[PDB]
RNA sequence: ACUGAACUCCUCACACCCAAUUGGACCAAUCUAUCACCCUAUAGAAGAACUAAUGUUAGUAUAAGUAACAUGAAAACAUUCU
């Protein structure tokens, strides 16, 4: 619910798409397993995606441990200094891969509740309202019931 | 830390202190003896509407009165103690019906009082004094506050209504708070002798505001209305009130005229601001009489 | 309501009062000093100064003998009510016995005092003492006192 | 049990540098197994709490209460080693930072009722807990002013934005 | 009339910890002058009054051992003679108590 | 300006008490007996010239720390905050002793050197005040007094009551700062150094060096401000409870110049006087 | 005229609002076979899942620091007194 978890605005990183769009996701860590049914997946994942998605991104360092693990991971790092941990324990190269893909289209902001579906920091162009807009000037600048 | 008066005090300070406290208490008293050789306030005749201050007494306690007519009546006794005026206010200034008389009544330890109270009897003149009672009063009965007042401000004949804190019973049940018949001794009537019954009714699952229950009984104020005076005496400054008065005796009463309809404008022959004992126009004697009133000294009433 | 009662209700009743009260007044005669609780010395207070002047009514005296036969269980103190206490207090007129406020009973935490017959052999309690007269206080105002006597 | 507030006296820091404020003196003491009730301890171990060491002593000198004696005995122990074995410059400049009650291993007996049912009695004990710490007591947080109010309710309308808005 | 509901413990803490519950702070406490030790305004210092108790108690034990059984109350008074004292002429026709230690200073 | 004169006398006095402390044998120790009826036999082992009778109130109660106001050291008087300088026998004196004089002379003193600062401060620029001198008047006469030189425009010039009850104010917020008592003792050369300007002050120091066999004086600081003193003071400003400022009176043989009386009347919070008893020592002091 | 639903439209998605009953897809932990080797996989098994039985045992609350309970007096603590 959303009383019991913390809240944020529709932010960005530093105006990303302003004045040249940068992608958030840095760093891309992935523990196999040579010997482990968990890690299938992930190893067919490392035999034919990993080096095309690679190619496809090459701000993003893509790390590969192989190393004895009952659960395959991968941790994500964003320029923020976020960090993910995505388990991709019996997962399908499909499922992998999509995972993988989201990880590199997400920023580093938590996934929490954003509070308005909008941001801006220039709201206003004619003025923000106050009580004395709509509201005529006198001569004198005379108070109701005033002598002078 | 705590503090009292004498707690830094040697031996010999102490009764030197309080000689020279005493002493200007005394001096302080007797300074205001005169009120109408000091400026005073004007005076103005007595007019229909008019409303006077009344004073504050102490009850010494009752003794029988007669009657030519034969009949006896108890009588309370109220001594006027140190009574001054203490505070004028206007009706503007008290955001109120009437103008207020602040006056004060028996005189009390400078070493007992708070600094605020200490403060204003200090640019009064006056030492301080244990209860002040105020005075709803017209404008043209105003008076200049540090006058003293007496009781021959009251006349023989005259009406008045007597306040003061009844006589505190404590924590009380019902048949003595509200004399509730209670419950029957024998016949059964296990642990119902004394009991309030029932509070309330079934339907209502609550009882009802202001319902006569055990309670604090006492120790409030209380009016007297319609009280005669019967006498009078000047020297020790004794009012003779009919019937009883509330509360204990060497108590502080709020003494003031009647308020009742009846007794609405027979102020004419009273004095109006008060007595003036200086003015000094026809003296008054020791002791003033009710027509009906039985002096001591007379010869034994026969009944023609 | 109890407006004007002057004597506590103590002991098992109006007897026992009597009996309590008449044992540590006897234990004052014997002793000259007195620890108890706090509300039983005052009570007792009473009855010690009346002793004191029944026993300067004299020891021939019936109705004062009568008296001191009461209140004096053990016999022997009767003597030295009307040979010692009672000459000893002939210059004054009252005031024969002192009373403090002692620290609390260590079992019950009970409010305690001693009580004693004035001008007793014993070694003197430690006194409440008022500040001395060479305080700066008791100076200022010592200057006031002089001021005040000049000025007459 | 657990017995940690006795390993926390053997805590060693680091020597201070030149250019650091003097760390204050921490000291850590309690009683096991005091006969005497948790809850009625508290009142006591709340009195002192931000006392000093001497206004504290005074004060459980002249309470009434049984537990009382009980916390003036484990304070002037905690003042001596405090001085003995803490470092501590004087035995007075220390004031109470903490001052606990505990509960205590209870024992359970029979509580005989006026038939044949009866009730389960426990037999209470306590642990005081203290930390003294070396310096003058920190004066009472002042009560709050009517201009500190009045402050606090304008930075309320100064804080408030439109709400449910671009 | 039993409790229809459990008393929370928020409800219980707001009132045993009301202030009318809680020890009073006491502002009597003073040094006393003699001994150094704290004592209760009006109340006689503890310290001073158990050194007093105790020469009491010493004095009333050779009080007995002079006597020597009960119902032995004397006629004449008393007077308490420590070492190096001898009787005055006030001292004449008095008991004479014996004591084996000095005068106390605050004895006199 | 006296500004840059306080400025000026507060960095001679911190000079001076640095020379006095770095001259200090590397912390060397003395053996303190204490002499009391309360606590017997004490031994405070102590630094030489850094530890205060304060710091051995300190080793023994919060109550020696509150209840003492002068220590008696070799049967003299000696402030609190004054450091030790060897092995000696102390004790400690309160308000409440049956001989409490000295600890009178010090309260009268302390009160006199804080209406002093007060006064001085109280002026407007354009004119001038000098202080002369705090005459060693007893307690029994009820006003502790100041002498003081105001300048020639003033002269005319009689304080109303208002003006008496600023200095009142000024005062109260003297003891609101609760600033200690501070003390020095120099060589003459010194003090004439840093009282330069003041003819009044030059004169006194001059008299109190040679009625010492030495040129040995001793001054006081509360609060920026710096006077010369007859004899020690109390610990701390704090003490002072009820503190009015009495009269002010022009001194008869007014021939070469013109001299105000400044008169006053305080108590301390352990003498506390009732409102009434209060009054009547005001009404005296003003004489 | 306007307001007014989970109705209908709109952007995207879709197995994802009935009692008893019935059908189906998954699955926590444990043991075993074979894997795996910072805690898992495919199978075979089974004392295989507890917000409820005035459930059983244990702990600790509430009522509650409540109801209730206890020591005749002074003293030399010899003793005496009631
Ligand atoms: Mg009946
Ligand atoms: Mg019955
Ligand atoms: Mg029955
Ligand atoms: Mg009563
Ligand atoms: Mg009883
Ligand atoms: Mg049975
Ligand atoms: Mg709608
Ligand atoms: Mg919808
Ligand atoms: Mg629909
Ligand atoms: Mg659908
Ligand atoms: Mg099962
Ligand atoms: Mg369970
Ligand atoms: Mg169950
Ligand atoms: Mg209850
Ligand atoms: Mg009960
Ligand atoms: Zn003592």
């Amino acid at each position: 619910t959303a009383r019991g978890t913390p809240s944020r605005f529709l932010a960005s990183v530093l105006h990303n798409g302003l004045g040249r769009y940068v992608q958030q996701l840095q760093r891309l860590s992935f523990s196999v397993s040579r010997d482990g049914a968990s890690s299938r997946g992930a190893r067919e994942f490392v035999e034919r995606e990993v080096i095309d998605f690679a190619r496809r991104n090459p701000g993003v360092v893509i790390y590969v441990n192989s190393r004895p693990c009952c659960v395959p991971r991968v941790v994500a790092e964003y320029l923020n200094g976020a960090v993910r941990e995505e388990s991709i324990h019996c997962k399908s190269v499909e499922e992998i891969s999509t995972l993988v893909q989201k990880l590199a289209d997400q920023s580093g902001l938590d996934v929490i509740r954003i509070r308005k579906p909008f941001h801006t920091d220039n709201p206003s162009i004619q003025g923000q309202w106050h009580p004395f807009t709509n509201k005529p000037t006198t001569f004198r600048g005379l108070r109701p019931r005033e002598v002078q | 830390s705590g503090t009292w008066w004498d707690e830094h005090l040697s031996e010999e300070n102490v009764p030197f202190i309080k000689q020279l406290v005493s002493d200007e208490d005394k001096a302080q008293l007797a300074s205001k003896l005169c009120p109408l050789k000091d400026e005073p306030w004007p005076i103005h005749p007595w007019e229909p509407g008019s409303f006077r201050v009344g004073l504050i007494a102490l009850k010494l306690g009752m003794m029988p009165l007669w009657t030519k007519d034969g009949q006896k009546h108890v009588v309370t006794l109220l001594q006027v103690q140190d009574c001054h005026v203490l505070k004028y206010t206007s009706k503007e200034n008290c955001n109120g019906k009437m103008a207020t008389l602040s006056v004060g009544g028996k005189t009390v330890s400078r070493f007992r009082k708070a600094t605020s109270i200490l403060e204003f009897y200090r640019e009064l003149g006056l030492p301080p004094k244990q209860t002040v009672k105020i005075f709803n009063i017209t404008d043209n009965a105003a008076i200049k506050p540090g006058t003293p007042l007496y009781a021959a401000h009251f006349r023989p004949g005259q009406y008045v209504d007597v306040t003061a804190k009844t006589i505190g019973k404590g924590f009380q049940g019902v048949m003595k708070r509200w004399g509730f018949k209670g419950q029957p001794a024998t016949h059964g009537q296990t642990k119902t002798h004394r009991r309030p019954g029932a509070v309330a009714t079934g339907d209502i699952g609550r009882v009802w505001p202001g319902t006569k229950m055990p309670g604090k009984m006492g120790n409030i104020y209380r009016t007297e209305y319609g009280l005669k005076v019967w006498r009078i005496n000047t020297k020790h400054n004794i009012i003779y009130v009919n019937g009883s008065v509330p509360g204990h005796k060497n108590c502080l009463v709020k003494v003031k005229d009647s308020k009742l309809p009846a007794y609405k404008d027979l102020g004419k022959n009273l004095p109006f601001p008060t007595y003036f004992p200086d003015g000094d126009e026809e003296e008054l004697p020791e002791d003033l009489y009710d027509e009906n009133v039985c002096q001591p000294g007379a010869p034994s009433i026969t009944f023609a | 309501i109890s407006h004007g009662r002057v004597f506590r209700r103590m002991g098992l009743g109006p007897e026992s009062r009597i009996h309590l009260l008449r044992n540590l007044l006897t234990g004052l005669v014997r002793h000259e000093r007195i620890e108890a609780p706090w509300a039983r010395v005052d009570e007792m207070r009473g009855y010690a100064e009346k002793l004191i002047d029944y026993g300067k009514l004299g020891d021939t005296n019936e109705r004062a003998m009568r008296m001191a036969d009461f209140w004096l269980t053990e016999k022997d103190l009767i003597p030295k009510l009307f040979q010692v206490l009672a000459p000893r207090y002939k210059d004054q007129t009252g005031g024969y016995t002192r009373m403090l406020q002692i620290p609390n009973r260590s079992l019950d935490r009970a409010k305690m005092a001693v009580i004693e017959y004035k001008g007793n052999c014993l070694p003197p309690l430690p006194l409440p003492r008022r500040d001395s007269h060479l305080t700066l206080l008791n100076q200022l105002l010592q200057g006031l006192r002089q001021d005040l006597r000049q000025s007459q | 049990i657990s017995r940690k507030w006795e390993k926390k006296n053997k805590i060693v820091y680091p020597p201070q540098l030149p250019g650091e404020p003097r760390r204050p003196a921490e000291i850590y003491h309690c009683r096991r197994q005091i006969k005497y009730s948790k809850d009625k301890m508290w009142y006591l171990a709340k009195l002192i709490r931000g006392m000093s060491i001497d206004q504290a002593l005074a004060q459980l000198e002249f309470n009434d209460k049984k537990g009382a004696k009980i916390i003036k005995e484990v304070l002037l122990e905690a003042q001596d080693m405090a001085v003995r074995d803490h470092n501590v410059e004087f035995r007075s400049n220390l004031y109470i930072a903490e001052s606990t009650s505990g509960r205590g291993q209870c024992l359970k007996r029979i509580r005989y009722h006026g038939r044949g049912r009866f009730g389960i009695m426990e037999k209470v004990y306590c642990h005081y807990f203290v930390k003294l710490v070396e310096g003058p007591p920190p004066p009472p947080e002042p009560p709050k002013t009517a201009v500190a109010h009045a402050k606090e309710y304008i930075q309320q309308l100064r804080s408030r934005t439109i709400v449910h808005t671009l | 009339a039993a409790p229809k509901n459990r008393r929370t413990i928020e409800v219980n803490r707001c009132r045993r910890r009301n202030p009318q519950k809680l020890i009073k702070v006491k502002n009597n406490i003073d040094v006393c002058p003699e001994c150094g030790h704290l004592k209760q305004k009006h109340v006689l210092c503890a310290y001073c009054y158990e050194k007093v108790c105790k020469e009491t108690a010493e004095i009333r034990r050779q009080i007995g051992k002079q006597e020597g059984g009960p119902f032995k109350a004397p006629t004449i008074e008393t007077v308490v003679l420590y070492t190096g004292e001898t009787p005055s002429e006030q001292d004449q026709g008095k008991r004479i108590i014996e004591r084996d230690r000095k005068r106390p200073s605050w004895f006199t | 300006s006296p500004t840059e004169l306080t400025e000026m006398r507060n960095d001679l006095f911190n000079k001076e008490k640095a020379r006095q402390l770095s001259l200090t044998p590397r912390t060397e120790k003395i053996e303190v007996k204490h002499v009391g009826k309360t606590d017997p036999g004490t031994v405070f082992v102590m630094n030489k010239n850094i530890s205060t009778p304060y710091s051995c109130a300190m080793h023994l109660s919060e109550w020696y720390c509150r209840k003492s106001i002068l220590a008696l050291v070799d049967g003299q008087p000696w402030d609190m905050y004054k450091p030790l300088t060897k092995s000696c026998e102390i004790k400690f004196l309160t308000f409440k002793d049956c001989d409490p004089g000295e600890v009178n002379k010090a309260y009268w003193r302390s009160c006199a050197m804080m209406m002093g600062c007060v006064i001085e401060r109280a002026f407007k620029d354009e004119y001038m005040v000098n202080l002369v001198r705090a005459p060693e008047v007893p307690v029994i006469s009820g006003a502790f007094c100041y002498d003081v030189v105001l300048d020639s425009k003033l002269d005319e010039w009689m304080p109303t009551k208002e003006n008496l009850r600023s200095f009142t104010k000024d005062a109260h917020a003297l003891i609101y700062k609760d600033l200690p008592f501070e003390t020095l003792e120099v060589e003459a050369k010194v003090a004439l150094e840093i009282f330069q300007h003041s003819k009044y002050k030059v004169d006194f120091i001059e008299e109190k060096a040679s009625q010492n066999p030495e040129r040995i004086v001793k001054l006081h600081r509360i609060g920026d401000f710096i006077d010369v003193s007859e004899g020690p003071l109390i610990p701390r400003t704090s003490i002072c409870f009820q503190y009015e400022v009495s009269a002010v009176h022009n001194l008869q043989p007014t021939q070469p110049s013109l001299i105000r009386r400044f008169q006053g009347v305080s108590l301390p919070v352990h003498l506390r006087a009732h409102f009434t008893i209060w009054d009547k020592l005001l009404e005296r002091s003003r004489k």
